[PDB]
């Protein structure tokens, strides 16, 4: 449950600016500034390449394939198995 | 040295899952030299695909399954940018 709860905290100090709070006008400006005018960081949400995203999922459909197979083979194994066999 | 159908061939699945495990378990372990015909057609096209994968699947292992393939000169296609009076390194 404590693993599982680490994350957020990570989360929300990832998303937060870096000053102290009684410096944190100076980056509240700036960006109040920016929105006046007219997106997550890029370490923990990214739109890959579409070429790059094709070798990877080609990856992970290679790999799959020799999940199955120890799967089903220690499957096999169970005495339940072994009885009806 | 495999050999098979080149421009009219048509396989089971059963006969596709050889190939992918088969041939390339037993050509990766021994350090082999599969030698067939070059082809983008039909069976060479198979060797050629299951043993790309498996380059790329091995998370920048040591050695590759080294391959070699013959054809006839006469039946190339673009050949023709392949001739080269010097060397064309």
């Amino acid at each position: 449950i404590w693993k599982f709860q680490r994350h957020d905290l990570i989360e929300e100090y990832h998303g937060r600016p870096a000053a102290p709070p009684p410096f944190i006008l100076l980056s509240h400006l700036q960006l109040f500034i920016k929105r006046v005018v007219l997106k997550r960081h890029k370490q923990l949400k990214n739109k890959l390449e579409k070429n790059e995203e094709a070798a990877l999922l080609s990856w992970e459909i290679y790999l799959k394939e020799n999940y199955l197979q120890n799967r089903q083979f220690q499957q096999k194994q169970r005495p339940e198995q072994k009885i009806e066999d | 040295s495999v050999t098979g159908g080149a421009k009219n061939f048509n396989m089971k699945p059963r006969l596709k899952s050889i190939f992918r495990r088969g041939l390339v378990k037993v050509a990766q372990t021994t350090g082999a030299w599969i030698i067939t015909g070059g082809s983008h057609t039909g069976v060479m096209k198979q060797v050629g695909e299951a043993v790309r994968d498996f380059s790329l699947s091995s998370s920048y292992k040591e050695g590759e399954l080294i391959t070699i393939g013959v054809a006839t000169w006469g039946t190339v296609h673009r050949r023709e940018g392949l001739i080269h009076p010097t060397g064309s390194f």
